[PDB]
C-alpha cells in the first residue's frame, strides 16, 4: 500500500536523488485540492447503501436471469454474498480516492479476483455491468453541490471513474 | 379427414379407390349427421369441459400450479387453461374430421419441441388432457363416449 | 436433458455454466451420484403418465437366487503375483 | 431433423431397430425414405416431376 | 397445404408490422 | 460467510465471560455448523487440507504431499481430531499461542508494491472439483416471473414514447 | 537435483518396487503454492499500482476553437453558395403553382409529387451516338 | 442438507466408525414418521395455488399501505404484486421441501441463511410473512399427524422472522 | 467458409507474395483474441436453450404473432422457430471461433430472406429475435466477447433484413 | 452429503418446482423397503472386520510382489496403510447406504483419490482387485436369511453392488 | 451533399469536373472539420432545441394542441414533437452534407401529401421548425447561426 | 447515387439515431482524403483521351479483335469502344470523387453485361482493357491515389465479369 505521496518517493529512490524543485510543486497542488478529495470521499461513503442497492436493483431488472432460482445469486446467501462483492469493491475503490494510487484496490481486492470467480462459476461479465453500474451512481451524487461551495472538481471524478473502470477490467 | 387421406394414398400407388375405400367414403358421409351432433356437444361445453379439466388437472398435479410450478400465478394459470381450450377445440375438429389429421398437423406434430423449450412439463399438460376426457365422456352416451374419448386417448400417447 | 430431469425419469450430467463437464468424483466426466432410487423398481417411466414398460400387468418375480457357480472354461484370466495393468 | 415435423411415434420403429444394429444403413434409409413422414413432407406438396 | 396452413390476409397480426403496445 | 444466521452467539458469550480462550473460539468456529454446510461438504479431504493450513495456521501448503499427509487425520479421526492436531502444532503455539488471532504471516515484502493474494481469494469455498457438480446456473429453466410486453416498455429510436415527459414542460406556457 | 516436492529425500516408497505393480509419480511443482508467487518489482523503483498523477480528465469534445484551415475553408465556402441557394429558396416560394388532377393523398396527392427533385427525372437522358 | 438421515451419518463420520445401532434407529424413527410427511407435503401440493392468492389477501387487508405507497419495495404495481406472490411462492415450497426430505435441512439451506440480511438492504418487512405465514398455518385443512407435520415447519419459519 | 488465418493467408495469396509484416500483423491479433473465442463459444454451448428461451420470452413470445394468425401459431410452427433461432445462435458462434462472417453467408444467409419470404415468415420479428437474443449473449460472454459474437448477429441481421 | 430423499428436492429446486404426484408416490417405495435397506447396513457392518482381513488376505496370494521388499505393501507401515484405506472405502460404502445415496461416496472417499494414489506410487489397479473381493464378500452376505423374514430383497443387493462397482472404477 | 450533386451533374454532361466544381469540393473539405463543430452543438441540445421548440409552437398555434387540434391529449402531443425530433435530425444531416440533399428527399419530397393525408395542418408543422430555428441560432454565433438557420428556412420554404 | 456522407447518413438515419462517434469517425477519415480526390480527379480530367489511348494501344490495340472478324474491326464499332472506355474512365472518376461505388452498380453496371452479351461485345477483352486503364491511371494519380482510382475500376471489372 503506497499513495500518491509516496509513489514518488519510491521511484525517485530507485533514481538515487532528491525530489527536485518542480516535483515538490506538483504536490503542493495535490495538498491544495484536499479538501476537494475528501468530499469526494465523503460523498460516496455518506450514501454506501444507496450506490449499492439501487444498483443491484438496476442489475437484476437488466439481467434477470440471475435471480431465477437455481440461479447463481439466490439462496437468500447467495443474494447476500453478491451485495457483499459490491459493497467490498465500492470499499477498495474508495480508499484508492482518498489514497490518489490504486495500490490498495489491487493489492488486497483485485489481486486473483478473476481466477476466483473462474473456480466458482461466477459470471464476470456480470460482475463487470455492476460495477459500471455503481460507478455513475458515484460520480452522480459528487458533482452536486448541496452542502459544498462551488468549483470545479472536474479532475477528481475523472480520477474517481479510473478506479471504476480498473475494477471491472481486472474481474473479467 | 378421411376422405383426403384416403385419396393422398391411392394418389401415391398411381391407382383409383378401392371398393374398400370408397365405401367407406360412404359410410363416412352418412355418418356425418351424427357426427355434427357430437361435436355440438362439445361445443358449447367448454365452460364446462375445460373449467372442470383444470379442475382435476391441479389436483392431481398441484406441483405445476404450486409456487415453482409452469403454471402458478394468476397469469400463467389462464395460459394453463387456454391450452386446454386448444386441444378440446382440436378434438372438435378431429370427431367432424373423422380422424386425428386435423390434431395430427396442429398440437401433435413437434409438441414435445414446443412445451420443452417452454419449460412446461409434457407429461403435466398430458394429465389435463385425460381430465377433460372423464368429463367429455360423461356429457355423452356410450356410442358416443367411445369416439369423443377415442380421440382424447390419441392426444395422450403421441403426447409422451 | 431438461425433460427427463423435469419427468424424474433419470437425471443427465450436463455441462457447468462455463462449459466445463460436471462430474460427481472430479478424476472423470460425466460421473454421476447414485443410491436408493436407481435400484428401486417400479418407478421407470415415473412422472411419465400412464407409461407402460414391460410387463405392466404383473409384479415381476423376486429373483432372489443369489449363488455363484464353478464357471468350467470361462473363468477369467489373469496373472500370477500380479494385477492386470490396462492399456 | 425430424424434430419439428415429426410426433415422435413415427420412426421410432427404424431408430432402435437400426441402433441395435439389425440392420444396416441401406435398409435404414430405404425404410426412412418409404415411411410415411417422408411422403408426407416430399411426395405429398409436390408433383410427381 | 394442411389442417393449419398459414396465409398472409388471414393473418390479422400485428408481427409482420411491430407495434409493440398490442 | 459473516451472516446471523452463521454467527455464534454461545461462543461469544464464553469469550466475553473469559471461560474460553481464543484458540478455543478459533477450534469452535471449525468444528461449527455452518463452517461444515459451506465449507466441508463442498470440498474433498485434501482441498479442505489446504483450507485449513491456510486459514488456522497462516500459512501456504509446502507442497501437494502435506495435503496428502494429513487429510487421513480426517478420514480416520473425524474434523474434531484433525483440527487438535492442527491447534496443538509448535508452528500454531510458537506464533498465535492460546490468545492471539491467526493471521496471514509475512505476505508481503517491505518496500514492494503488491502482495502475496490473500488467502480468503486464492482459495474461495469450492474449486474445480466441485465446479462441475454445484456450479450455480445463467438461465436454469425456472419458470420465474414473466414481463409481458417488451417494444412499448424500452421503445425504439424512432418511436414517439420517448418525448412523453417533455410534452408536460412543454405544457401551456 | 533433489527430491520431488514433499519427498522426505532417502525415504522414498518406490524404492525397490516391482514393475508389475509400479505406478508412476505423478509430476508436482512448486507453482500452486504462494510462497512462489512473483510478486510487484518494487526495489528497482516500479510498483504495480495506480493513483493520482495517473488519471488525466480529458476534454475531447472540446480540443480548442477549431484549426484555421476550418473556419478559412469553412468561410470561402458559403460564399460560393450563398448566390446558389436563396436563388433556391425563393424558386420555392412564388414557384406557387395551381392544382392538376384528384387529390390521392387526403387533400393533397395531385398530379406532380411535392418537392420532387426535378434534375433526378431530367438529369438522366438518354442519348444516341450518332442520333438519328 | 439436515435430513435425518444425513444427522446420522454425520454422527458417525464425526469419530471415523462405522453406522452402529444408534444410527439405525434414528434413520428407522424417519420411517415411521415419513408416510404422515409425504401426505401433508402431497396435500401442501395439491392446494398450494388457492393458498398463495389467499395469503397474499391476507397481507393486503392487514398492511393495506403495502398497496398504496410509491417505491420499490411495495405491493402498489403489477410488477410489485407478482413479487409478492412469488415470495409466498417460496415459502410455502421450502415447506414441502421439508417434509419430503424429513428435516428443517432445505429450508436452511434455501431461504433462512442470509434472509436477514435481505430484508434490511431491500426494506421488506418480516411481519409481512409472518401474517402470510399464519394464513396457510390456519387455512391448509389438514387434521391429524398430518396437520402436525405441516404446521412443525411453518412455525419454524415464524420462529425466524421473529 | 474462411477463418481469419484463411482470408489472410488468401489475401496474401492471391497476391502471389509471402507474408509480410502486414498480414502477419493482423495473424497476431488474431491469436491475442483466440483466448476470448473458445470462452465465449464455450458458455454459449452451455447455454444454448437457456439463450433462446430468454430471447422469445423476451423479444416475440408477449407478441401477438402466437394468436390463432400471428406467423408462429401452430407448435409445428412454434417449434419451428426454437429450431430457427438455434441456427443463428449456433453459426454465430462459428463466426465468433473462426472470427470472419463468411460461413454465415455460405451457410445462413443464401436464399435465406427469399425463403421466408416464400413462407411468409415476418423478417421483422425475426430480426428483433436475433437483437433480443444478441442482448443476452451480451450477459453471459461478458462485454467485449460479448462485442465478438454480437459483430456477427447484426451481420446476420443486416442480410437478412 | 445429501440422501435420496434430498436428491429429489434438489433436482426440484434447480427447476424452481414443486414435486409431482409420481415423485412423491416413488419416495413412498423407499420409505416401504426400508427396514430390509436397514438389514443390508446392519449386515455389513456387523462383519466388516471379516470383510476387511479376509478379502485383504485373498489379495496378497495372487499378487505376491506387493508384499515383496520394494513392493508397495511392504513395510509395517505401509501394510497397516492397505488395511486402513479397505476399510475406509467399505465405510463410505455403507453410507452410501445408510442413507441411500452416494453422496459421501464420491465427495468424501471418491473425489480425487485416483490422482492421490498416482501421487504416492499405489498401484491402483490393485486397489480395484480389493474392493471386488470386498463386493463379493458383502453381497453373499446381504442376502443370507439368518434371522430376516424370507423376501425379495434383490433390487437393494443390485443397488449395494453398484457402489462397490463406482468406487472400483473411479480409483483407477 | 455537395460531393455527390457536383458529380451527377458533371456526370450528365459527359465531362469532368472542372475548377469551379473541383475548388469546392476541395473548399468544402477543409470546411469539414468545422461542421462536425456545428452539427456537434445541435446533437446533444435536441432536448432543449426540441422542445422550446415545442414551447413556441403552442403559444403561436394553441388550435393545434387544443381540443379538436390534430396533436391534442397526451398521445399526439408526444408525436406533435417526434416530428420535430425529426426535421432538427436531418438539419443535422444537411450541415455535415453541406447541402439539403438529405433533408431533401427525407421529409421534403412529397410533404404535403403525408401531412394532407394525416389531417395534419402543414402551416402548424412550419411554424414549429420556425420555432426550432431561434432557439437553434441562438445557441451558435457568427457565421453558423448564418448556416443553422440557413437550412431551417430551406425546410421552410419547402414546407408549404 | 450516394457518397462516402450520403452513406454514412444513410446508415446512421436507417437506425433512427443521431452521428455518434463512429459515424464520424469515418467522415473524418473521408475529409482527410478530399484533398487527394480532387487532385485524382483534376489530372484525370486533363489527360481523359491520352489516357484512354495508351490502354487502348496497350491491351486490345493489335489483337486481332482489332483485325477483320476481331470484335472491333469496323469504324463504328472502333470508334464505339474510346466512347465506351470513356465512361468507365469518367464514372470510375465520379466514384473516386463521391467515395462509394454506389454511382457504377446505378448508372454503369445494371444491364451492362447483359448488353454485351446481346451485342456480342467480348467481356475478357472488356476488362483487360480496364485493367491496363487502371495500370496508366496510376502513373498519373500517383500510388494511393491510383490505389482510390484503381479500387473503383476493378469493381467495374468484377461486376461486368
Ligand atoms: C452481484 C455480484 C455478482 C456475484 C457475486 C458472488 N460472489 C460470490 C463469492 C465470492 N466473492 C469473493 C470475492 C472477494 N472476497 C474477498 O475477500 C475480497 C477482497 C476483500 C473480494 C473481492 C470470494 C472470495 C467468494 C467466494 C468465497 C465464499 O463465499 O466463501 C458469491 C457466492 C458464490 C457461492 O456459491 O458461494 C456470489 C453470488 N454473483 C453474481 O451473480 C453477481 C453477478
Ligand atoms: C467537489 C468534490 C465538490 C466541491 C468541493 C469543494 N470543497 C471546497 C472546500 C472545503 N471543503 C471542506 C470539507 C472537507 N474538509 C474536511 O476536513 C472534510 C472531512 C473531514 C471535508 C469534506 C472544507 C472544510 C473546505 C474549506 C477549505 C477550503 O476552501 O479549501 C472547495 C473550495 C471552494 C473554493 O473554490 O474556494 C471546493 C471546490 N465543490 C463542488 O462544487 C463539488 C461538488
Ligand atoms: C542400468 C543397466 C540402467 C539403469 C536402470 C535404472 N532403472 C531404475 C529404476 C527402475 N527399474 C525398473 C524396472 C525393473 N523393476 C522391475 O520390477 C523389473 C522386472 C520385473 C525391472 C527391470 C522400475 C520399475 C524402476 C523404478 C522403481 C525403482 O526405483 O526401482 C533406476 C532408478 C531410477 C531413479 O530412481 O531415478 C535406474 C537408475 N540404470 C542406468 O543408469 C542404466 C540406464
Ligand atoms: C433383505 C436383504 C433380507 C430380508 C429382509 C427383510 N426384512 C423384513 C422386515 C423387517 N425388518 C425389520 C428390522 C428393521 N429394524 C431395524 O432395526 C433394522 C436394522 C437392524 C431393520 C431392517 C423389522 C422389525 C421387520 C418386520 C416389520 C414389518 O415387516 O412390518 C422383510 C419383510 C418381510 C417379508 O417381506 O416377508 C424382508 C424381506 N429378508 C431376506 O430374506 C433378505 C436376506
Ligand atoms: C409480498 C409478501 C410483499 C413484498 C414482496 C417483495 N419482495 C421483493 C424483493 C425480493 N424478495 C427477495 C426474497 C427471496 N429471494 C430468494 O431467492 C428467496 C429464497 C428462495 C427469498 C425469500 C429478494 C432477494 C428480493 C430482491 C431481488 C428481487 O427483486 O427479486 C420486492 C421487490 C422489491 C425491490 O425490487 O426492491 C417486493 C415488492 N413487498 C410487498 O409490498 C408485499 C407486502
Ligand atoms: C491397499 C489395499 C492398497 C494400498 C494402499 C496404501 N495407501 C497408502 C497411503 C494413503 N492412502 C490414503 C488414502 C485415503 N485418504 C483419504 O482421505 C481417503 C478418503 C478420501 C482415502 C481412501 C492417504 C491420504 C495416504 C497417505 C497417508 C498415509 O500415511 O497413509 C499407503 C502408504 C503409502 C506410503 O507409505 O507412502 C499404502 C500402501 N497399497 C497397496 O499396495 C494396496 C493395493
Ligand atoms: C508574425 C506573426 C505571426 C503569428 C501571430 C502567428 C500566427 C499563426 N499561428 C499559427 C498556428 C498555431 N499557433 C498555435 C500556438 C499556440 N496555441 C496555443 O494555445 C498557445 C497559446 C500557442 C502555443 C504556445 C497552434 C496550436 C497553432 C495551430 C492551429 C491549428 O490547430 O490549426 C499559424 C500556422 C502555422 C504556424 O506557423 O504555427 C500562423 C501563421 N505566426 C506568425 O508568423
Ligand atoms: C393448438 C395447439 C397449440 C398449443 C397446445 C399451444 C401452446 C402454447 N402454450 C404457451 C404457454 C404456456 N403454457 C403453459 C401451460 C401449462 N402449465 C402447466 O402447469 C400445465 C402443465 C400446462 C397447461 C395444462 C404456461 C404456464 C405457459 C406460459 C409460460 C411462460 O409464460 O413462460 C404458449 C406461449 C404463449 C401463447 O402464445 O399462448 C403457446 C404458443 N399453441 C398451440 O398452437
Ligand atoms: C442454417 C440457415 C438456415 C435457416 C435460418 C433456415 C430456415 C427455414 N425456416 C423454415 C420455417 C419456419 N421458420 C419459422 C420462424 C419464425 N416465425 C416467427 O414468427 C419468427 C419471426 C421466426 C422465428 C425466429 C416458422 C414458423 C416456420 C414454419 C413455416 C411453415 O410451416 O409454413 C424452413 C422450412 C422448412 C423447415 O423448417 O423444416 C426453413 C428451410 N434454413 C436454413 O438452412
Ligand atoms: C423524417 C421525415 C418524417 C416526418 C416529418 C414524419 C411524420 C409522421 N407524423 C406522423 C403522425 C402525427 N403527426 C402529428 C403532428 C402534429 N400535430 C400538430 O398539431 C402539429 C402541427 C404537428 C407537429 C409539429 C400528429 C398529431 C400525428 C398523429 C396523427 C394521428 O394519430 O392521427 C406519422 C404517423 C405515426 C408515425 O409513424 O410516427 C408519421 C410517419 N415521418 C417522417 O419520416
Amino acid at each position: 500500500m503506497l499513495d500518491a505521496f509516496a509513489k514518488v518517493v519510491a521511484q525517485a529512490d530507485a533514481r538515487g536523488e532528491f525530489l527536485s524543485n518542480t516535483q515538490i510543486d506538483a504536490l503542493s497542488k495535490m495538498v491544495k485540492e484536499g479538501n476537494q478529495r475528501l468530499d469526494i470521499v465523503n460523498k460516496v461513503t455518506s450514501n454506501a447503501s444507496a450506490i449499492v442497492t439501487n444498483s443491484a436493483r438496476a442489475l437484476f431488472a437488466e439481467q434477470p436471469q440471475l435471480i431465477q432460482p437455481g440461479g447463481n445469486a439466490y439462496t437468500s446467501r447467495r443474494m447476500a454474498a453478491c451485495l457483499r462483492d459490491m459493497e467490498i469493491v465500492l470499499r477498495y475503490v474508495s480508499y484508492a480516492m482518498i489514497a490518489g494510487d490504486s495500490s490498495v484496490l489491487d493489492d488486497r481486492c483485485l489481486n486473483g479476483l478473476r481466477e476466483t470467480y473462474q473456480a466458482l462459476g461466477t459470471p464476470g461479465s456480470s460482475v463487470a455491468v455492476a460495477i459500471q453500474k455503481m460507478k455513475d451512481a458515484s460520480v452522480a451524487l459528487a458533482n452536486d453541490t448541496t452542502g459544498t461551495p462551488i468549483g470545479d472538481c472536474s479532475s477528481l471524478v475523472a480520477e474517481l471513474a479510473g478506479y471504476f473502470d480498473r475494477a471491472a477490467v481486472s474481474v473479467v | 379427414s378421411i376422405v383426403t387421406k384416403s385419396i393422398v394414398n391411392a394418389d401415391a400407388e398411381a391407382r383409383y379407390l378401392s371398393p374398400g375405400e370408397l365405401d367407406r367414403i360412404k359410410s363416412f358421409v352418412l355418418s356425418g349427421q351424427r357426427r355434427l351432433r357430437i361435436a355440438q356437444t362439445l361445443t358449447e361445453n367448454r365452460e364446462r369441459i375445460v373449467k372442470q379439466g383444470g379442475q382435476q388437472l391441479f389436483q392431481r398435479r398441484p406441483d405445476v400450479v404450486s409456487p415453482g410450478g409452469n403454471a402458478y400465478g394468476e397469469e400463467m394459470t389462464a395460459t394453463c387453461l387456454r391450452d386446454l381450450d386448444y386441444y378440446l377445440r382440436l378434438v372438435t375438429y378431429g370427431i367432424i374430421a373423422g380422424d386425428v389429421t386435423p390434431i395430427e398437423e396442429i398440437g401433435l406434430v413437434g409438441v414435445k419441441e414446443m412445451y420443452s423449450a417452454l419449460g412446461t412439463p409434457i407429461s403435466g399438460v398430458a394429465e389435463g388432457i385425460r381430465c377433460m376426457k372423464d368429463v367429455a365422456c360423461s356429457l355423452l352416451s356410450g356410442e358416443d363416449a367411445a369416439e369423443v374419448g377415442f380421440y382424447f386417448d390419441y392426444t395422450l400417447a403421441a403426447m409422451q | 436433458a431438461n425433460v427427463a430431469g423435469q419427468e424424474k425419469i433419470a437425471t443427465i450430467s450436463g455441462y457447468t455454466w462455463d462449459g466445463q463437464p460436471q462430474t460427481e468424483i472430479p478424476g472423470k466426466p460425466f460421473v454421476k451420484s447414485i443410491g436408493a432410487m436407481d435400484y428401486m423398481d417400479g418407478v421407470e417411466g415415473g412422472d411419465v403418465v400412464a407409461a407402460k414398460v414391460g410387463a405392466f400387468w404383473k409384479p415381476k418375480a423376486p429373483k432372489e437366487v443369489p449363488y455363484k457357480r464353478p464357471m468350467g472354461a470361462n473363468t477369467p484370466e489373469l496373472p500370477y503375483n500380479t494385477v492386470p495393468r490396462l492399456v | 431433423d425430424i424434430s419439428t415435423f415429426v410426433i415422435g411415434n413415427e420412426i421410432e420403429n427404424i431408430k432402435i431397430q437400426f441402433i441395435k444394429g439389425q440392420i444396416s444403413v441401406k435398409e435404414m434409409i430405404n425404410a426412412l425414405g418409404k415411411s410415411s413422414v417422408y411422403l408426407k413432407e416430399f411426395y405429398n406438396p409436390y408433383p410427381n416431376i | 397445404s394442411g389442417y393449419g396452413d398459414y396465409s398472409y390476409s388471414t393473418d390479422r397480426t400485428k408481427g409482420h408490422v411491430n407495434q409493440y403496445y398490442v | 460467510q459473516i451472516l446471523k444466521s452463521t454467527k455464534q452467539p454461545f461462543l461469544e458469550s464464553q469469550l466475553r465471560f473469559n471461560q474460553i480462550s481464543i484458540k478455543d473460539f478459533i477450534k469452535g468456529l471449525v468444528l461449527s455448523a455452518p463452517f461444515r454446510d459451506l465449507n466441508y461438504n463442498v470440498n474433498n479431504n485434501y482441498r479442505f487440507v489446504e483450507i485449513c493450513v491456510q486459514r488456522v495456521l497462516g500459512r501456504d501448503i509446502y507442497n501437494e504431499r502435506e495435503k496428502i499427509a494429513w487429510s487421513i487425520i480426517i478420514a480416520t479421526q473425524g474434523l474434531e481430531g484433525f483440527i487438535d492436531t492442527l491447534l496443538n502444532t509448535q508452528e500454531y503455539l510458537s506464533n498465535f499461542g492460546d490468545s492471539i488471532v491467526p493471521f496471514q504471516r509475512r505476505r508481503i515484502i517491505p518496500q514492494r508494491s503488491k502482495g502475496e493474494m490473500p488467502f480468503n481469494l486464492k482459495t474461495p469455498r469450492y474449486g474445480i472439483e466441485f465446479r462441475s457438480k454445484l456450479a450455480a446456473t445463467q438461465f436454469s429453466w425456472a419458470s420465474p416471473i414473466r414481463r409481458f410486453r417488451p417494444q412499448e416498455q424500452q421503445p425504439k429510436a424512432g418511436d414517439p414514447a420517448l418525448f412523453l415527459n417533455m410534452v408536460q414542460e412543454m405544457g401551456p406556457g | 537435483q533433489l527430491a520431488p516436492p514433499g519427498i522426505p529425500p532417502g525415504e522414498d516408497a518406490r524404492n525397490n518396487q516391482s514393475l508389475r505393480q509400479y505406478v508412476a509419480r505423478p509430476v508436482e511443482t512448486y507453482q500452486k503454492r504462494s510462497f512462489a508467487t512473483p510478486l510487484p518489482l518494487t526495489w528497482t523503483g516500479e510498483t504495480e499500482t495506480v493513483g493520482a498523477f495517473d488519471v488525466v480528465v480529458p476534454p475531447q469534445e472540446k480540443d480548442l476553437p477549431v484549426s484555421g484551415e476550418a473556419t478559412s475553408a469553412f468561410v470561402k465556402y458559403s460564399d460560393m453558395v450563398r448566390a446558389e441557394r436563396k436563388a433556391a429558396l425563393q424558386a420555392l416560394l412564388s414557384a406557387s403553382a395551381a392544382g392538376e388532377g384528384r387529390p390521392t393523398c387526403g387533400a393533397e396527392g395531385r398530379k406532380f409529387v411535392s418537392n420532387a427533385n426535378p434534375v433526378l427525372v431530367n438529369g438522366v437522358k438518354c442519348v444516341e451516338y450518332w442520333r438519328k | 442438507m439436515k435430513t435425518p438421515i444425513t444427522e446420522a451419518i454425520a454422527t458417525a463420520d464425526n469419530q471415523g466408525r462405522f453406522l452402529s445401532n444408534t444410527e439405525l434407529q434414528a434413520v428407522n424413527g424417519r420411517y415411521q414418521r415419513a408416510t404422515a410427511s409425504l401426505t401433508a407435503a402431497k396435500a401442501l401440493t395439491g392446494s398450494a395455488q388457492r393458498l398463495i392468492t389467499g395469503a397474499a389477501q391476507a397481507v393486503y387487508n392487514k398492511f393495506p399501505y403495502t398497496t398504496q405507497m410509491p417505491g420499490p419495495a411495495y405491493a402498489s404495481s403489477a410488477i410489485g404484486k407478482a413479487k409478492c406472490a412469488r415470495d409466498i411462492g417460496y415459502y410455502l415450497r421450502m415447506v414441502t421441501y421439508c417434509l419430503v426430505v424429513g428435516g428443517t435441512g432445505p429450508m436452511d439451506e434455501y431461504l433462512v441463511a442470509g434472509l436477514e440480511e435481505i430484508n434490511r438492504s431491500f426494506d421488506l418487512s418480516p411481519s409481512w410473512y409472518i401474517e402470510a405465514l399464519q394464513y396457510i398455518k390456519n387455512s391448509h385443512g389438514l387434521s391429524g399427524q398430518v396437520a402436525n407435520e405441516a404446521n412443525a415447519y411453518i412455525d419454524y419459519a415464524i420462529n425466524t422472522l421473529s | 467458409m474462411q477463418d481469419a488465418i484463411t482470408s489472410v493467408i488468401n489475401a496474401a495469396d492471391v497476391q502471389g507474395k509471402y507474408l509480410d509484416a502486414n498480414s502477419v500483423e493482423k495473424l497476431r491479433g488474431y491469436f491475442q483474441t483466440g483466448e476470448l473465442r473458445v470462452r465465449a463459444a464455450a458458455t454459449i454451448a452451455a447455454n444454448a436453450a437457456t439463450i433462446i428461451k430468454e430471447a422469445v420470452a423476451k423479444s416475440l413470445l408477449y407478441s401477438d404473432i402466437t394468436r390463432p394468425g400471428g406467423n408462429m401459431y401452430t407448435t409445428r410452427r412454434y417449434a419451428a422457430c426454437i429450431r430457427d433461432l438455434d441456427y443463428y445462435l449456433r453459426y454465430a458462434t462459428y463466426g465468433m471461433l473462426a472470427g470472419d462472417p463468411s460461413i454465415l453467408d455460405e451457410r445462413v444467409l443464401n436464399g435465406l430472406k427469399e425463403t421466408y419470404n416464400s413462407l411468409g415468415v415476418p423478417i421483422g420479428a425475426t430480426i428483433q429475435a436475433i437483437q433480443a437474443m444478441k442482448e443476452v449473449t451480451g450477459s453471459l460472454v461478458g462485454s467485449d466477447a460479448g462485442k465478438e459474437m454480437g459483430l456477427y448477429f447484426d451481420y446476420i441481421c443486416s442480410g437478412l433484413s
